[PDB]
């Protein structure tokens, strides 16, 4: 009584950058969240009259 | 009580007013913080259909 | 230690999209946190202090 | 032929306890470069490799329990074993030089003399291991009177699992294990877990969602209940498994042995004997890892549990009531 | 070797209000449920059993306390709490803060207890996250056992009310205090007081006659300091029990079982886990302890 | 008919496949560097928790993502009729005569 | 990786007569109030608590025991004592040099009890430094939880005779207490007819308990009526004596009963911990011709 067909799965790798979800992203490389506390972006809204 | 822009910024992200469980036998009140996906709009109008 | 706001003159960056829409009421009822009005005798690059 | 002994220079000089880390000062600030396993967070990369984390697994914690070498007759201790049983050490008087008596839990059922259907599973199996429950009772003529005053729970020091048994005609060598994880013998690098009969265990954990938190620990206990059947004294043994702390389980064991308290203490309306008032004891048999699945087995049938990664830790026989 | 670091992800940035209470308690103890590196905030505080809108009793809370793992804070970043764990044999840096302040030394003897005096002092509420955080409380074991005394005594006298200077004020030499009892649950406190009937009336079943004969000789004229409780008058009972002639091997059989049941009374006066502290500075307010769940 | 009429509340659950729009480039992404931490080390299990930390951000000023209930699929609710039972929620409350 | 050693220094040397008494042992069990390796002599004995001019005690020793740290000898140099630290769950070696002699066995439970016998058995006076070292009384746990048993009986009847002569017979009391039975063997011990005082404090408690205890259970019985009243508590009327249940609350008003019940359990928890929390170990290998007891320290 022999052995007939001995099979697997092979799972591929779809990363984040190769998707196009990242139009809702701006992907900056960064080195140390183990230092940084918060972030800060500043704006000025000058309104004419 | 607040002006409604915080109500917009609350309704998209946060906990409900103590909502109900899913895939059970009865209706339990939820204590597992992160699985349940619900959005209930019975808050904002504060009525019942 | 938080990350708060102050009124100091950076060389602010010139964006492209307009941002004036609903800011008559968006900062009035908290679209975002920690807005800051400046009226006429205050809408200036205030003097630096350190 | 020293090529044989050159293998012995490998295994012995590699398998030593780690030396006391000591540096003389004239070398200077070099001592901390001999500090390795105190680190934990290693070096991740883009595509790491065995060649990138061979240092991360070269360090290893230092663990070894110690064993108890026993000499047993071929009569108390059965020639067949499932190699992962539980033990005791009966203790009456040091007659022999090295002449030890041991008790498996399947034996200790037959020593008791209780009803059949109170433990229906092993009773068919524990009748072919041993005789009519009297070949062992010939060794202790006090097994009626050890039951009276309540001294039998004082005379048991649990040991834990097994490791090896070389068996001869009359004398059986038993290499037991306390303190932890015994390295196996017939399969190298394996680790002999603890095995319980499915009849003798009674869980305390299991519930419907109705919620209790996890941890690191869950603790096998060991009950021993003096009952009286047919106006004749006879003990009773069960097990437990609950990661719930010592203050809870004593309040939960009493609900399990409710009727056994209810049967006996009706009889003391007309009499009282102060030696009879003691009821039971609980030892601590050690710790089990959290959420390790007890895999069921079967032996000629006999459903037998297993606990991987059991480590042994004995304790005193604290009386309860 | 082993590592422990429990960093706590959090869904909303904190305010400037409750950082300043959490910056104050930079090193403390709070027990969690799920033993992993990442964790939702609805497991950190003790308030999964002790919230406002229940009627918590401090038996079940204390009963809950011995289950969970225990952990020590490291930082408060404005999003992420960062915590470290307590292994079953491990040294660490505990650094006490707790507000009814007691003084420690090296070679002291500690316990972990629920908030038993002022919850509003001991609990901060997190209205920027909804789920509140309830702190436990570390007490030396002489007072760690003394609080549990009157609690088991107060639930008795609350039942016979079916006034307060005697049944609540837990005393230490120098400072008396006040327990926190208005809304408790007298059912699982009753289950502990149930089991005392299963000991205390059985401890009354074998009471030695010679030891009762000694109190027909001690408090009559041979008194002592610690016998002022009787105030110089014998009770009615001891005049009724000691009519029998003594004999030694009667009480030998008796006192061996009295020796045994008092070992069982450990099972009903258990603390949580215990902390054996070996070194304790006094101006840093730091310490050093090996943990043992028991 | 007893002395009073009464209202009834229920709840509901309905599954839904949602269309979520997200406009362009409204989050800047700060991606950290991964690390390996070893723990829960018994004599048979050496467990690693490979971690990684991200700082996310909200660049645009107004709202840059809209969700919408689109496709009904099922009703888990049953919309049944079954009342809530104060004998269960309040077990301690009881009448005087225990018979 | 770790290293452990405890090196005790002395101010002066020793007499050559004392070294033979400290080569009587070379491995034994010392308590030690420090965990650090350089230390003056005043903590390794029990003379930190138990001394001659002090009233000697049992409980104030016993509280100090479980707090304390053990350590084991390796060498007696003429100036400094060398010790080996007793880690939690560590295995090391003992020689059973103790007095009065008891025989050990593999697979016994071992409780470290304080000494309560005559001085020359337990202590060694260091005549050089004037300080007394006291050794603890290493007895196996089944014996240690029974060697106290009949001795504590013996102290109670001694207080009876010295106030009332015609109640206790001395031949009955001597024959049944100082002859401890175990293993099938016997051990006659030192009765102390030299004048006791180590074990008043338990008998100071246990009698003042034993009148309060049965009076305390009546109030606990009639204060529990629910349908949560536990079903086993119906039975235990048959255990409590009939004379116990014939007591009114007349003699003791409400403020008196608080001084009972708030104090009742305060004995028991001070009392239950000093029967249980001996720093305890086990011994798995033993040989009488070498006298090598074999610890592994369970911190407790």
């Amino acid at each position: 009584e022999a052995l007939l067909g001995v099979y697997t799965n092979v799972v591929e790798f779809v990363k984040f950058l190769e998707t196009a979800l990242a139009a809702a992203c701006v992907n900056t490389e960064f080195k140390d969240l183990r230092r940084m506390i918060d972030g800060k972006i500043q704006f000025k809204i000058s309104m004419p009259t | 009580n607040r002006g409604l822009y915080t109500l917009v910024n609350e309704y998209s992200a946060r906990l409900a007013g103590a909502p109900a469980t899913s895939t059970t036998d009865l209706q339990y009140v939820v204590v597992n913080g992160t699985d349940v996906f619900l959005d209930q709009p019975c808050h904002m109008l504060q009525e019942a259909y | 230690m938080e990350a708060t706001l102050e009124q100091r003159p950076f060389p602010y960056l010139a964006t492209e999209a307009n941002l004036l829409t609903q800011i008559k009421e968006s900062a009035a009822d908290g679209l975002f946190k920690s807005f800051q009005l400046l009226l006429g005798k205050d809408a200036r690059e205030g003097s630096v202090r350190f | 032929q020293a090529e044989n002994a050159a293998r012995l220079g490998r295994q012995v000089l590699g398998l030593l306890p780690p030396p006391t880390h000591r540096v003389s000062l004239t070398r200077g600030p070099e001592f901390a470069r001999g500090v390795r396993d105190l680190l934990s967070k290693y070096a991740a990369s883009t595509r790491p490799t065995v060649g990138s984390l061979h240092e991360a697994l070269r360090q290893a914690p230092f663990r070894q329990p110690t064993y108890g070498d026993f000499l047993v007759y071929s009569q108390t201790f059965s020639p067949q074993e499932p190699l992962g049983t539980f033990l005791f050490s009966f203790k009456q008087e040091d007659n022999g030089s090295s002449m030890d008596m041991l008790l498996t839990p399947t034996s200790l059922f037959m020593l008791s003399g209780m009803e059949a259907a109170k433990a229906p599973q092993t009773h068919k199996v524990a009748g072919v291991w041993y005789g009519s429950g009297s070949g062992l009772a010939d060794f202790i003529p006090n097994l009626s009177e050890l039951m009276d005053t309540g001294e039998f729970h004082t005379l048991l020091t649990p040991v834990g699992p097994m490791v090896q048994s070389v068996h001869s005609t009359f004398v059986t060598k038993v290499t037991s294990a306390m303190k932890g994880v015994g390295l196996a013998r017939d399969e190298p690098r394996a680790h002999v877990g603890l095995t319980l009969p499915c009849d003798m265990l009674v869980d305390l954990d299991e519930s419907c969602p109705m919620r209790e938190p996890a941890g690191l620990n869950v603790t096998i206990y060991a009950s021993l209940v003096y009952l009286r059947v047919n106006q004749r004294p006879s003990m009773a043994l069960t097990f437990f498994q609950s990661g719930k702390g010592f203050a809870e389980v004593v309040a939960m064991i009493k609900d399990h042995f409710t009727d056994v308290i209810r049967t006996k203490y009706i009889q003391l309306r007309h009499e009282l004997y102060i030696n009879r008032l003691v009821f039971g004891a609980v030892c601590t048999l050690g710790t089990v890892p959290f959420d390790s699945h007890p895999v069921h087995q079967s032996l000629n049938s006999l459903p037998v549990l297993v606990f991987a990664n059991f480590e042994a830790a004995c304790g005193p026989w604290t009386v309860f009531l | 070797a082993l590592d422990k670091s429990i960093v706590v992800n959090l869904t909303s940035r904190l305010f400037a209000d409750e950082l300043a209470a959490l910056q104050s308690k930079i090193g403390s103890v709070l027990p969690l449920g799920d033993c992993h590196r990442l964790q939702n905030i609805q497991a950190l505080g003790l308030g999964c059993v002790c919230s406002r809108e229940t009627s918590p009793d401090y038996i079940q809370i204390m009963q809950y306390l011995s289950k969970c793992t225990l952990a020590v804070l490291e930082e408060v970043r404005p999003d992420s709490l960062r915590l470290t764990r307590m292994d079953p044999s491990d040294n660490l840096q505990i650094k006490n803060v707790y507000a009814p302040f007691f003084q420690w030394d090296s070679n002291t003897q500690l316990a972990v207890l629920p908030p038993l005096f002022s919850r509003k002092d001991s609990t901060i509420v997190l209205e920027s996250n909804g789920f509140d955080i309830v702190f436990p409380m570390v007490v030396p074991q002489q007072l760690g056992h003394a609080i549990l005394q009157q609690l088991l005594v107060y639930h008795i006298y609350s039942k016979i009310s079916a006034l307060d200077l005697y049944t609540t004020n837990v005393s230490f030499m120098g400072r008396t205090y006040r327990l926190d009892v208005d809304n408790t649950d007298p059912r699982t406190a009753l289950r502990v007081l149930d089991d005392l009937s299963m000991y205390l009336c059985i401890l009354s079943a074998l009471v030695p006659r010679g030891c009762l004969r000694l109190l027909t000789a001690l408090v009559r004229h041979d008194r002592h300091p610690l016998t002022e409780v009787f105030e110089g008058v014998v009770p009615d009972e001891v005049t009724r029990i000691d009519l029998d002639q003594l004999s030694v091997p009667d009480d030998i059989t008796r006192m061996r079982v009295m020796f045994s049941y008092l070992q069982s009374l450990s099972s009903i006066f258990n603390l949580g886990p215990r902390l054996h502290v070996y070194a304790y500075s006094a101006e840093t307010l730091a310490a050093s302890c090996w943990y043992s769940p028991r | 008919h007893p002395g009073f009429a009464m209202t009834v509340v229920r709840t509901d659950e309905v599954l839904a496949e949602h269309i979520l729009y997200c406009s362009r480039a409204s989050t800047s992404m700060f991606v950290g560097l991964p690390s390996v931490v070893r723990r829960e080390v018994r004599s048979d299990a050496v467990t690693f928790e490979i971690t990684h930390e991200i700082a996310s951000l909200h660049t645009a000023l107004g709202y840059s993502s809209v969700i919408a209930p689109a496709h009904v699929a099922a009703i888990t609710t049953d919309m049944g009729v079954h009342c809530q039972d104060l004998f269960m929620i309040f077990p301690g409350d009881a009448y005087q005569d225990r018979q």
